[PDB]
């Protein structure tokens, strides 16, 4: 990626941050800038030497010097938490284009939001198909990190666990899933299974048992 | 050759010509050859009146009139040398009119050619010996030295 | 008012062919430069190629890793853009975008051929190039629970388990239950198969009357399941 960007950059909410893009081709060509959040189409924020497309907030500006180009977000918002890519020629004088590696901009502060947790026992229908999946759903936590742990009664359980990495909901908080696959014999041969979500010192444990 | 530059695409203009006169005089060879649409000049004029193409460069004032590329049939270039300076509005919004004396009318519709011709114009209009020679030379000489750069 | 909708993406074996479509609306497609961009999984945006307009002779340019295999074309009569891919490899897989392409050149500082920018994008269509084969989902009901919801409300849902590849889509009551629906991003289990859950929150009073059904669709296997979720 001849256009080099920062992997990750953080910014306090309300503060100002500049992401840059460097490459030899920038000595000859301007760059254009795009915001992208997962599940969504990219957004053209800025291009040219001084061009911002209508409908784009004024907090965004691009600039250029030597072999580098940079986007400045003045007064970063919650919505601004996203991926940012630059794009330009790959070589000087090229008819081809290229994208930078992309900068993940996480916006800091914004007050803690605790995770709510929903724990579903394996359905009787699934049990009838000789399988058993415990479904633990985690929602509205911020910031975007949690830790799931499962229990057999009170003993910990590492095998059979699959947990997603957190995902941004529409309200700028985070959601995640963890599933516990076990054989129905295992399901029935214990008194309880527990899904224990830890979020910054705070812990919520949900427990279900074989009894419907 | 991505661009057609013929011998009759170079001409001198008398002192009694206005801005529109220059445009019409320069567009007609392009029209006759069928290089552009047949009312090319009206479009070029309207585009100049909204987005002026006067360039304040020393010592020979330049203007580079054009229109939307959707009016060009094949790439072409038409040059005009003014006998007396004619005022073009300045391409940068400056109050003071450019005393243009060399006019590069561009009839280009290919993007990759447009950028190249503009870059060339930028290079040439900062050569004071060249720009000055364009006044004293004749059509053929003008045609010759410009062609030598294409 | 510009709208671009990619289509035609799906599962394909290495070496195979595939044809992505893009329906363009909201602007002048005919004279518009169009570009294909992809995003490989866990990676960033990547420029695939771009077709120009009339003045440029509908010329097309291609990224090096793709030159010779891919073909970009247009039918301006119905404002469609196309991407013909041959001899695919694993790394050809990702999410494919189409985007309206603008040209930029500053006179006094510019260098030919100036720069191209992407003003309007579509949502993309998913290309999956694997030797692994299509697995359809098993849909299981998550019976109503009230432990974790607001008073009077219960959460019920659907476990959509072990499918490949993405995507799957859930709706409820054929699209009558819009609000209260949360569909969770899938998980990539250690078996290469996906699983996800869709849950909706409902009045606990309607549990004994209003019937609830989730509508699962997994197009890469042509499977459709309608699962009714019920007490107790």
């Amino acid at each position: 990626y001849e256009l080099t960007q920062e992997t990750g950059v953080s910014v306090a909410l309300g503060r100002t941050v500049t992401i840059t893009c460097r490459g030899d081709s920038l000595r000859s060509h301007y760059a254009s800038w795009y915001q992208k959040k997962p599940g969504q189409a990219p957004i053209l924020l800025f291009y040219g030497k001084n061009n911002r497309p209508s409908g784009v907030p004024d907090r965004f500006s691009g600039s250029a010097s030597g072999n580098r180009a940079s986007l400045t977000i003045s007064g970063a918002q919650a919505e601004d938490d996203a991926e940012y890519y630059c794009s330009s020629r790959d070589k000087s004088g090229s008819r081809l284009s290229v994208f930078g590696g992309g900068t993940k901009l996480t916006v800091l502060s914004q007050p803690k939001a605790a995770p709510s947790v929903t724990l579903f026992p394996p359905s009787s229908e699934e049990l009838q198909a000789n399988k058993a999946t415990l479904v633990c759903l985690i929602s509205d936590f911020y910031p975007g990190a949690v830790t799931v742990a499962w229990k057999a009664d009170s003993s910990p359980v590492k095998a059979g666990v699959e947990t997603t990495t957190p995902s941004k909901q529409s309200n700028n908080k985070y959601a995640a899933s963890s599933y516990l696959s076990l054989t129905p014999e295992q399901w029935k041969s214990h008194r309880s299974y527990s899904c224990q979500v830890t979020h910054e010192g705070s812990t919520v444990e949900k427990t279900v048992a074989p009894t419907e | 050759q991505g661009i057609h530059f013929r011998r009759h695409y170079v001409r001198h203009l008398p002192k009694e010509v206005s801005q529109n006169d220059i445009i019409k005089a320069l567009a007609s060879p392009l029209i006759n050859d069928g290089m552009v649409v047949s009312d090319f000049a009206d479009h070029v004029i309207t585009r100049e009146q909204n987005f002026p193409t006067g360039l304040p460069v020393e010592p020979v004032g330049v203007a580079i009139p054009h229109t939307d590329s959707k009016y060009v049939r094949q790439n072409a270039i038409s040059v005009g040398i003014l006998a007396e300076p004619v005022n073009f509005e300045d391409a940068g919004g400056e109050p003071d009119p450019v005393p243009v004396r060399v006019v590069f009318m561009l009839a280009l519709g290919n993007w990759f050619d447009i950028t190249n011709v503009l870059w060339w114009i930028k290079a040439v209009i900062q050569d004071e010996d060249f720009m000055q020679q364009l006044l004293v030379m004749n059509d053929d000489e003008i045609y010759q030295s410009i062609y030598t750069r294409i | 008012e510009v709208q671009l909708v990619e289509s035609g993406g799906g599962l394909v074996k290495p070496g195979g062919s595939l044809r992505l479509s893009c329906s363009a609306s909201g602007f002048d497609f005919d004279n518009a430069w169009m570009t294909w961009v992809r995003q490989p999984p866990g990676k960033g945006l990547e420029w695939v190629g771009r077709i120009t307009g009339p003045g440029e002779g509908w010329s097309v340019d291609y990224a090096a890793p793709v030159e010779g295999r891919f073909t970009i074309s247009r039918l301006n009569s119905i404002n469609f853009l196309y991407l013909e891919m041959n001899n695919l490899r694993m790394e050809d897989s990702g999410l494919y975008f189409c985007a309206r392409t603008g040209k930029y050149y500053d006179f006094w500082s510019g260098y030919p051929p100036g720069e191209e920018y992407f003003q309007d994008w579509g949502r993309g269509t998913l290309v999956t190039v694997s030797s692994a084969s299509t697995k359809g989902p098993s849909v299981f009901p998550l019976a109503p629970s009230s432990k974790s919801t607001s008073g009077g409300t219960a959460a019920l849902g659907c476990l959509v388990k072990d499918y490949f590849p993405e995507p799957v889509t859930v709706s409820w009551n054929s699209g009558a239950l819009t609000s209260g629906v949360h569909t969770f991003p899938a998980v990539l289990q250690s078996s290469g198969l996906y699983s996800l859950s869709s849950v909706v929150t409902v009045p606990s009073s309607s549990l004994g009357t209003q019937t609830y059904i989730c509508n699962v669709n997994h197009k890469p296997s042509n499977t459709k399941v309608d699962k009714r979720v019920e007490p107790k």
